């Protein structure tokens, strides 16, 4: 899980 | 005390109980999957995830992610995964917090708030899953989470669930099955300073992430979102602390800040905390006025008083002399605090004595392929820092350039961000 998955 | 009583083989027989075909309720037509149930409320599914979503029903292929259609196909890889994903939930499960965790999840049972006539309690049915018996018809069996294997993205892992029509099970308190999705064959790479792990331009991954804190970060995920407490996802912070975050428009959801913790929990202001706080124990006194209001139960599996005394176990609630229920204001900030603050994956790091990602704002470095089944690649008690071994100190199982037998790099990230 990371938050770069939004981008 | 072991959490799985059976160190099931893949090729075991069906059964028609523990070992059995089965289908879950998505929208459209599948074919039924053999399913392992690894603990009351809780079943395995070793099968790359094509079914939760009508969007992701294939396997074809975003700086970070990992495709490779061909993973979890055979025999012998679903055999490792059910063994992999099993010590995981005993890596857990031997600490006193994963304890705490796998207890309060088997607890979470959805709410039965299926029902529009508000004088009967009724099953939601996208909160079931449907098994295949001995004679070959189904039976409908509740249950509280899957593990399944990734979607087209192998690297993408995630805690989701069946929505309902009008109500937003996650987010009312009253629960619903959670479906995640997870991989024991392959873990992360990042790096011990700081500023080098939350700078997208360095490192290579020099540390590998324990997979039993990965699991652990989806199922705080899952235990807020089984007691219908999860931050809406289009709650978020504008990250103003990393200058690449701030290029990129980059914003980081409330959910997972507090699922993270430390610090990170810490860019949720004591308003929002409060207004959230508020927010959920309203939904918790919803549920207690919707028991009191149920004078019957629908089905026959289970009697009204004993789904009542469910429901009072999950979420702590009083009940007086009429049985009445309600909530109690300290019972309930007690427990959505437990959930919330005290299960997070900075928690986690603490109790297996791993390093770990400092903070979730960081990049990720690499992807890794590992093979956690073997107790002299990794254990329950040690996860990959073997007792007794060169790799005991200094988290040196985790250094993939010491303990480099146990990682094959599959994909660099680093410099792949646009920066
Ligand atoms: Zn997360």
């Amino acid at each position: 899980c990371r938050a770069t998955k939004m981008l | 005390m072991q959490f799985v009583n059976k160190q099931f083989n893949y090729k075991d027989p069906v059964n028609g109980v523990d070992i059995a075909y089965i289908k879950i309720p998505n929208v459209g037509q599948m074919q039924p999957v053999k399913a392992f149930k690894i603990h009351n409320k809780i079943w395995v599914i070793p099968e790359r995830d094509t079914f939760t979503n009508p969007e992701e029903g294939d396997l074809n292929p975003v700086p970070v992610s990992y495709y490779d259609s061909t993973y979890l196909s055979t025999d012998n890889e679903k055999d490792n995964y059910l063994k992999g994903v099993t010590k995981l939930f005993e890596r857990i499960y031997s600490t006193d917090l994963g304890r705490m965790l796998l207890t309060s999840i088997v607890r979470g049972i959805p709410f039965w708030g299926g029902s529009t006539i508000d004088t009967e309690l009724k099953v939601i049915d996208t909160n079931c899953i449907n098994v295949i018996q001995p004679d070959g018809s189904y039976r409908s069996e509740e249950l509280n989470l899957v593990i399944i294997g990734p979607s087209a993205d192998i690297i993408q892992f995630e805690c989701k669930s069946f929505g309902h029509e009008v109500l937003n099970l996650t987010r009312n308190g009253y629960g619903s099955t959670q479906y995640i999705r997870f991989s024991p064959d392959f873990t992360f790479g990042f790096e011990e300073s700081l500023e080098v792990d939350t700078n997208p331009l360095l490192g290579a991954g020099k540390f590998a992430t324990d997979p039993a804190v990965t699991l652990a970060h989806e199922l705080i995920h899952a235990g807020h979102r089984l007691y219908g407490i999860a931050i809406n996802p289009n709650r978020v912070f504008k990250v103003n602390t990393n200058a690449y975050y701030e290029m990129s428009g980059l914003e980081v959801s409330f959910e997972e800040l507090r699922t993270f913790g430390g610090h990170d929990a810490k860019f949720i202001d004591s308003l929002q905390e409060n207004e959230f706080r508020l927010y959920y124990y309203n939904k918790f006194k919803d549920i207690a006025s919707t028991l009191n209001k149920a004078k019957s139960i629908v089905g026959t599996t289970a009697s009204l008083q004993y789904m009542k005394n469910v429901f009072k176990e999950k979420y702590l609630l009083s009940e007086d002399t009429s049985g009445k229920f309600s909530v109690d204001k300290l019972k309930f900030d007690k427990l959505y605090k437990m959930l919330t603050e005290i299960y997070t994956e900075d928690n986690f790091v603490k109790f297996f004595k791993v390093l770990n990602r400092k903070t979730y704002l960081n990049f990720d470095k690499a992807v890794f392929k590992i093979n956690i089944v073997p107790k002299v690649n990794y254990t329950i008690y040690d996860g990959f820092n073997l007792r007794n071994t060169n790799l005991a100190a200094n988290f040196n199982g985790q250094n993939t350039e010491i303990n480099n037998m146990n990682f094959t790099k599959l994909k660099n990230f680093t410099g792949l961000f646009e920066f």
